[PDB]
DNA sequence: TTAGTTGGGGGGTGACTGTTAAAAGTGCATACCGAACAAAGATAAAATTT
DNA sequence: AAATTTTATCTCCAGGCGGTATGCACTTTTAACAGTCACCCCCCAACTAA
């Protein structure tokens, strides 16, 4: 269920923590699902220029009518972020679009992954599919493909209490760390930047506004924090070691590292490797007797890119693409 | 460890206090007896004696157990990690004194026989701390013959116990300690 | 030494001390037990103390005297252990299991009566009293009444002592009072035939006179449909085969030594490798890394086996007695063959545990039949049986195999029974273990001894699916490696797995026939499943005589292989490959910083399959070559419906078109008048030109293209290659070599011809409804009315599917446009075919995409919307097509539906007489096993307390019935061409007869339809549900919405059974 | 490697006879976590929800 | 009771997730006193095969 924005002061504050930039002025502003159109109508206010990815065509015309003689600020596309470059391979239906032809159509060029921050991407997270969201936009952000082809973009979005509290887990926090805090980890900078409790927002159903008190009372034991967080991605991610190609062996290993939480590491370097499990330890600096829930991203990657400098053994891995799928 | 003489003891149980409490008693009756037969005696009249001894003894004993419960409770938390180290290593080792001490009680239950005997246990008794001193000093050897009566009687001493040996494993088989070979 | 001497009188005195204590009061077996109660207990003690002579003889007839739901998990293995220490002759294990159980309070419940029983006769047969007794007071102990079998056993144990007849009679009197008999204690299961001998002997030590039963004549089938295939009133024309007397008992022995030999190895067809360095250096690795596995497995048997029987010193249950069941050698062998068996790619953990328990039964069946003596006697059986199949020999009566086989008086077989699942799960996961901490392999394979550390052979890895992560076995990369570069020239096949080199062994009984000595199922079902079987054997014995008599027929028929296809298959395989004629190609042929993932990928992916397809080729390939000149034998069984499949599944004839057409039949027959003119139709069948035309245009048209039919023939793979446009282009080429041998012979009259001829029906489904509702308007679409050319269904929906696709098009749709005549009767086949069958528009979108996806010129972008719109519109033009079809399957539907509500599966009995039910459950609570590497999550089949599943039993129901009656036409055509001579041997829906004798088998296809539909057999189905499920008197209103539901069947139309026999194109 | 050998002298457990109750171990049972991405759709049952 | 939400999808040729916490019922262990007395372990050295 989609919740915009209608409170104008929250517009406003919110207009003013995404244009937080005094410099660098024309940052082009993404938007996703914008709704009525408060916040859009607040960020042209501040001058910085919009594109909206609409995702339902009942609120378009009205956009279309309030971006009228505004001199191109206000353009929009009918389309759906989270669907952006659709892998089954037919023809794009219009919900969806190809992000070279989007990005075409806007006007943006490519710049290399060590420059500057091209886009920023303003927007919610999905109501029911974070977890799904995020690991798509890991993929994506992994292997290089889809809009991060085109450079580093940030997102900022709205995301629910507890996936934030198992987001921003840490070796201290033995219950929440799994797999993909490590990847968003070490893929990313987070930095919560503002807080909101849920009823600042009005929820939209199919049919429309979610207009019944006795809903509200239930809004109210639904009620949990909106943390907005913003994600940068690192420049120096890839390395020698870790490229594009070799993604998919990272995710085995952290997917199989936490497979059996209450076990060393030493217990799953014999079950994926070959090489002589002790020596990597001993490289990577760490006791024998080490747990996995005891070992920060940085840790995991350098055991990582420790296994695979190995140059003395010609298999190193056992993973292989018969694996997957079955 | 010292720490753990420290910590506090659980209340004696209702029947102990009763031996305890009627044992000098006992020593007016008939002091030269075997203690083990006392023992039983006042275990019999423990079964002969009426219910609401045994009640005020439970009584006395699950006050003095929630007192234990509070002093054993605050001594706990006062103590210092390097006596928890203390307590865990003692009785980690008394443990593991306590596994041997019957796998050599069990082995020498089980009638094994004994190793060859040695060149220096021979100098020892031939002597008859104090030893330890003597029998140093008197190892040097300027008999190459001392060593050689040794070798025969280490030879003697090896065939016999070998013949023990290849014996004794028949019977440990015969009984159903097999793993013992 | 005085020393030396006190030593010496210390270990003496020690000694002595331990063998008093011993001999007064370790680990040693215990045999008296301890009884809770205070009588009992002192009645033991004045037992034992009484005298050296004490009476236990009058003691057993003292405790004999008086006499006045599904087991759980822990009472079923206690049950198998008892009963495995009884086969392996480990009886104190079993005693002191017993009286250890029966010390403690909690474990004392889990005991019943069937594990006193167990152990009273396994001391019985040793003729023992002492243990004997002490089992009895255990009994009675635990308030248990004695029964027909300790009775039995107490007659043999006096039988095998020798003991005079005043205990002996005595017993009989009082078994005789307390209600029992002796008749019903000489039919029991559970009693071996030494048992019946000694008991026997026992008896007639006090009354001689007493003698069992005599044996009777075997009844015969007296049902309607089945009377006139076991009338002795008649002409028969049994078949017999070619082969003389000598040659079949030469076949006999050369099978029997390959089924106790338990592995078959035939020579590799892969192109030959010339023995360069590095092959001979790897075969040499490969041996040495061989035999040090076989001794790391020796070793971690035997320790294993000590450490469980240890365990079961201590009381606690284990697996030690199914260790013991079979020799350290066979267990290292079988492993040792698994483990060259694993695939590269690995294999599950589960999938490992179920084959590792399912090969070691069929060893200890096979080694309890070889001690047992029973080998001798079927070997003695078989050689008097194959006086009936052999051309020169002859019967003084001639009869039907089964018939033979039990007038000679059949051996009276017994096998092992099953183990329960909790058992089979953990000695596979067990051997599984073992496999892989026993393997070890040095690090560095091609560099001999750099570096000293040695890594395991097989590894566990998790694979991930969705949220579910399941345990898989993969192989080091590195062994992979080396068994490629070593190439050898060997495979390695099961025994059961290849088909057999002698006649099969008739089916005589649910448990006994196909193979000689490996075990078979009738009806094929997952490992724990029962109720089939149950539901099998509390029929009357008369029922399966026909089932049987059917398998029976289909297994006995000579096969033989296709030089000439053979030969020139080979050719391409062995060079390139030629994938279009399906013959996979090498893999050395091969297709071969984010967008060079994307093609590496791909190009593996590529490699991959067309690495598999090799594979499984290369298997037929090597089974077809090694029976080139030989004559072999495919039996049969069926599933839980009645549809009957081959055994072997590599090589047989369900096959693709190299499978059907390296195939043909041993024996030969003169083509005759219209032989010839068979072999053309079939060929023009096969090349799928000609397929809505008669009879007389197919001929006309084979007669025009004789010319390519011959230049096919005389230079298959450099001539004009006419045959590779055909549908099925291998089966095709076989076919014009006939036909240019029968035409180019000086008369083709007398042709000799081995190669079947395919007769298949229309629309069998709607065949079968059309007939059960009597649709005149369905009738005469299928087919089962006389008509001049061929009308189907599947056509006229193509035709109006097109229809709407150009009316569609013609107002500017993209997807209408773009398949402007792609649609075709192959890709709404399916589709309108299971439409009445209950599938959903999700099914028939799958199958659509599935024919687009394989039409391979189609856009491949437009599949979705492809699919979407030809499911619509196929749904939308079969609206109003069907309509008793509709109502018949709505019948059975709902029928189902509300059967299913109340708790209870479906049955219903075929025609014939064949039981059948469905076994669709919920299974809501899911078994584990706890171990070393990991727990096996599986499915505890065989348990009837679980709710069945409303949703398949309602969906399978209107499926399931129709196949059941399309077995049942099968089987009555193939009874009733038996007896004219014919060979007959059928798929599903396809019968294959030779050239000369299509006509008879037309005729009788035609006459069976008819008299089988001439029974009303909706009626007896609403008859039998009503008497099954609704005469239950749970409650009045639910047995009267069953009555209401169920007797309320559709009206028959109008349209008389008869004109069928004057179809010509019923089946074409 | 390590543990078992002989001499007097020293000390520390356990053998024992005996009950009492808290602490450990054993075997089954249910529940919740991973919600590994990879568009979209139609229909009718199965389950909760109020 | 009636609605909403959630789930699976024609049959067959034989299929299944793996780990970590938490609860309960039950049997089996150990520490708590009392005195007697024997065995085992040093103490401090010295060799050697299992
Ligand atoms: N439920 C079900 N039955 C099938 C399926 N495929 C085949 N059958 C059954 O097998 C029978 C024989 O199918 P085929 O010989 O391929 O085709 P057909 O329906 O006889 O029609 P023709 O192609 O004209 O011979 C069908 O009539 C069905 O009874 C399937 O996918 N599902
Ligand atoms: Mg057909």
């Amino acid at each position: 269920f989609k919740r915009y924005v209608t409170d104008r002061r929250l517009a406003e504050t919110l207009a003013q923590i995404y244009l937080g930039k005094p410099s660098r002025p024309p940052h082009l502003l993404l938007e996703c699902n914008p709704g009525p159109g408060i916040l859009t109508q607040a960020l042209l206010e501040a001058g910085a220029k919009v594109v909206a990815l609409e995702s339902d065509k009942t609120f378009i015309p009205h956009l279309e009518s309030l971006g009228k003689n505004l001199d191109g600020k206000l353009r929009v596309i009918h389309c759906d972020f989270f669907k952006l470059d659709p892998r089954s391979g037919g023809v794009i239906k219009p919900p969806a679009m190809s992000s070279r032809g989007l990005f075409k159509n806007l006007g943006i060029e490519a710049v290399p992954w060590t420059a500057d921050i091209p886009l920023k991407v303003v927007g919610m997270f999905p109501s029911r599919g974070e977890k799904r969201a995020l690991w798509k936009l890991a993929y994506d952000l992994y292997s290089c493909t889809s809009i991060y082809k085109f450079g580093r973009i940030e997102v900022n979005m709205f995301i629910g209490e507890k996936e934030f509290q198992k987001l921003m887990a840490d070796p201290g926090n033995p219950d929440l760390y799994h797999v993909l805090s490590v990847i968003w980890q070490l893929a990313c900078e987070i930095k919560v930047l503002h807080m909101e409790p849920w009823s600042s927002f009005d929820i939209y159903t199919r049919k429309g506004p979610l207009e019944n008190p006795k809903r509200r009372e239930l809004l109210d034991q639904l009620q949990q924090k909106l943390y907005l967080i913003q994600m940068i991605p690192r420049q120096n991610l890839f390395t020698k070691n870790l490229t594009p190609m070799n993604y998919n062996i990272f995710f085995h290993l952290l997917k199989h590292c936490f497979g059996r939480r209450s076990a060393t590491v030493i217990d799953h370097l014999r079950s994926l490797t070959p090489l002589d499990a002790r020596d990597i330890l001993m490289q990577i600096g760490k006791q024998e007797d080490e747990k996995v829930v005891n070992m920060h991203p940085q840790d995991f990657k350098t055991l990582f890119e420790t296994i695979e400098r190995s140059k003395d053994c010609a298999y190193k891995w056992l993973y292989d693409e018969t694996l997957e799928d079955r | 460890s010292s720490v753990l003489a420290s910590c506090p003891k659980k209340p004696v149980s209702s029947y102990l206090r009763f031996s305890k409490e009627q044992l000098p008693i006992f020593k007016a009756q008939n002091p030269d007896a075997k203690t083990t037969e006392l023992i039983r005696r006042i275990a019999q009249r423990w079964r002969e004696l009426p219910d609401s001894k045994k009640k005020i003894y439970q009584d006395a004993y699950r006050a003095e157990w929630q007192v234990y419960k509070e002093e054993i409770s605050r001594f706990k938390e006062q103590l210092t990690p390097s006596q928890i180290m203390s307590l865990e290593k003692e009785i980690m080792d008394k443990h593991l004194k306590r596994k041997a001490m019957t796998k050599k009680k069990e082995l020498t239950l089980l009638g094994k026989p004994k190793r060859p005997r040695s060149a220096y246990n021979v100098y020892v008794a031939e002597r008859f701390q104090e030893k330890l001193k003597t029998v140093k000093e008197n190892w040097k050897n300027l008999s190459d013959s001392e060593k050689e009566l040794y070798i025969q009687h280490a030879k003697e001493d090896e065939t016999r116990y070998h013949n023990e040996m290849k014996s004794w494993e028949e019977q440990m088989i015969e009984v159903g300690r097999k793993d013992l070979l | 030494w005085a020393k030396i001497l006190e030593k010496d009188k210390r270990t003496q005195q020690m000694r002595m001390q331990r063998l008093k204590a011993k001999l007064q009061m370790t680990r040693r077996l215990q045999v008296e037990p301890r009884l809770l109660s205070k009588q009992m207990a002192g009645c033991l003690e004045d037992c034992t103390r009484q005298a050296p002579e004490s009476p236990w003889e009058e003691q057993l007839a003292r405790l004999l005297q008086e006499a006045p739901a599904q087991l759980s998990g822990q009472q079923q293995r206690l049950l198998a252990f008892f009963k495995c220490c009884l086969l392996t002759d480990q009886l104190p294990l079993a005693h002191h299991l017993l009286v250890v159980h029966h010390g403690q309070r909690q474990k004392r419940k889990l005991l019943t009566l069937d594990m006193y029983n167990a152990v009273m006769l396994g001391w019985a047969r040793q003729g023992a009293f002492k243990e004997l007794v002490y089992v009895l007071f255990m009994v009675k102990d635990a308030g248990l009444t004695p029964d027909l079998l300790s009775y039995a056993a107490a007659l043999q144990c006096m039988g095998r002592q020798d003991q005079d007849a005043g205990t002996i009679e005595r017993c009989l009197e009082q078994m005789s009072q307390e209600g029992l008999k002796l008749q019903a204690l000489f039919t029991a299961v559970l009693l071996s035939e030494e048992d019946r001998a000694t008991v026997l002997k026992a008896v007639h030590k006090v009354k001689p006179t007493f003698s069992l039963p005599p044996q009777l004549p075997p009844p015969v089938n007296t049902s309607k449909l089945l009377r006139d295939v076991y009338a002795k009133d008649g002409r028969v024309s049994y078949p017999k085969l070619h082969l003389p007397l000598k040659t079949l008992q030469c076949l006999f022995e050369k099978q029997l030594h390959m089924e106790l030999a338990s592995r078959v190895c035939v020579v590799s067809v892969e192109k030959p490798t010339l023995p360069s360095k590095e092959v001979k250096h790897a075969r040499k690795t490969l041996k040495t890394l061989r035999d040090q596995w076989e001794k790391a497995l020796c070793r971690a048997l035997r320790e294993t086996k000590n450490r469980l029987e240890r365990e079961v010193y201590e009381g606690r249950f284990s697996l030690y007695p199914f260790l013991c069941l079979l020799d350290e050698r066979e267990v290292v062998r079988m492993l040792l063959q698994v483990l060259q068996a694993l695939p590269a790619q690995g294999e599950s953990f589960t999938t490992l545990a179920r084959e590792l328990s399912a090969r070691t039964f069929s060893r200890h069946v096979v080694q309890r039949q070889r001690v047992s003596g029973q080998v001798q006697a079927l070997q003695n059986h078989y050689r008097k049986y194959l006086c009936l199949l052999a051309s020169d020999a002859e019967v003084p009566e001639p009869c039907l195999p089964r018939q033979y086989w039990e007038e000679l008086g059949a051996p009276e077989a017994l096998r092992e029974q099953p183990w329960p699942l909790p058992v089979q799960m953990e000695l596979g996961k067990l051997l599984a273990e073992m496999l892989v901490q026993a393997t070890q392999m040095p690090c560095s394979l091609d560099k001999p001894h750099r570096s000293s550390r040695l890594v395991p052979v097989l590894y566990h890895v998790y694979s991930f699916r969705n949220v579910q992560q399941i345990g898989i076995l993969k192989p080091h990369p590195a062994y992979v490696q080396l068994l490629e570069k070593a190439a050898e020239p060997t495979l390695t096949f099961e025994a059961v797995d290849v088909p057999m080199l002698c006649p099969p062994l008739p089916w005589t009984s649910p448990h006994s026939g196909a193979f000689l000595l490996s075990p078979t199922k009738l009806m094929r079902t997952v490992e724990g499943a029962t109720q089939h079987q149950e539901l099998l054997e509390t029929c009357p014995p008369t029922a399966l005589h026909g089932a049987l008599d059917a398998l029976t027929q289909l297994g006995n028929c000579a096969w033989r292989v296709n030089g000439r296809v053979l030969d020139l298959v080979l050719q391409l395989f062995q060079a390139k490959g030629c994938p279009q004629l399906g013959v996979p190609a090498p893999p050395s042929e091969a297709p071969q910083k984010a967008e060079l993932r994307r093609e590496l990928a791909h190009c593996q992916k590529v490699a991959r399959e067309m690495h598999s397809l090799r594979a499984e080729a290369l298997y037929r390939l090597s089974l077809a070559q090694h029976l080139r000149d030989r004559v072999f034998w495919l039996p049969h069984n069926m599933d839980f419906r009645g549809r009957t499949y081959p055994c072997p599944p590599h090589f047989n004839h369900l096959g693709s078109d190299v499978a059907r057409a390296l195939l043909e039949f041993a024996q030969g027959r003169p083509l005759g008048p219209h032989g010839l003119d068979w072999l053309k139709i079939h060929l023009v069948n096969l090349t799928g030109l000609k397929k809505r035309e008669p009879l007389r245009k197919r001929l006309a048209f084979a007669e025009e293209v004789m010319d390519d039919i011959l230049d096919s023939a005389d230079q298959p793979l450099t001539g004009r290659k006419w045959w590779m446009g055909a549908e099925e282009p291998w089966q095709t080429l076989a076919c014009c070599m006939e036909v240019a041998n029968a035409v180019r012979a000086s008369d083709p009259a007398a042709y000799v011809s081995h190669l079947p001829v395919h007769q298949d029906g229309s629309c069998n489904g709607l065949q079968h409804y059309a007939a059960l509702g009597r649709d005149s308007v369905g009738a005469a679409s299928v087919n089962l009315e006389p008509s001049d050319v061929p009308q189907d269904v599947y056509s006229g929906v193509a035709a109006q599917v097109e229809v709407f696709r150009r009316q569609d098009a013609q107002r500017g749709m993209r997807v209408a446009q773009v398949l402007e005549g792609f649609i075709t009767r192959k890709v709404v086949k399916q589709t309108v075919m299971t439409v009445v069958y209950g599938v959903t528009r999700y099914g028939g979108r799958l199958q659509i995409e599935k024919r687009l996806r394989e039409l391979s010129d189609f856009p491949q972008e437009f599949v979705w919307e492809a699919s979407h719109y030809l499911v619509r519109q196929v749904f939308k033009s079969l609206q109003e097509m069907f309509s008793g079809t509709r109502a018949i399957q709505h019948w059975l539907t709902e029928s189902a539906r509300l059967i299913s509500h109340m708790g209870s599966v479906v049955e219903w009995v075929t025609p014939l007489g064949v039981p059948v039910i469905q076994p669709y459950r919920l299974d809501s609570k899911v078994k584990q096993i706890g171990g070393g590497i990991q727990s096996i999550t599986y499915t505890h089949n065989g348990d009837i307390s679980r709710k069945p599943n409303t949703r398949k039993q309602k969906n399978g129901f209107p499926p399931n019935f129709i196949h059941s009656l399309d077995s049942s036409h099968m089987m009555l055509t193939a009874l009733h061409c038996y007896r004219k001579g014919l060979t007959f041997v059928s798929v599903h829906d396809c019968y294959w007869t030779h050239a000369a004798d299509v006509s008879v088998m037309n005729q009788v296809c035609r006459e069976q339809f008819v008299r089988l539909h001439s029974e009303p057999i909706l009626q007896d189905l609403s008859r039998f549900l009503v008497k099954r499920f609704c005469s239950e008197p749970q409650k009045i209103l639910e047995a009267s919405q069953l009555k209401e539901t169920l007797q309320a069947v559709p009206k028959p139309g109008a349209f008389d059974l008869e004109q069928v026999k004057r179809s010509t194109y019923f089946f074409s």
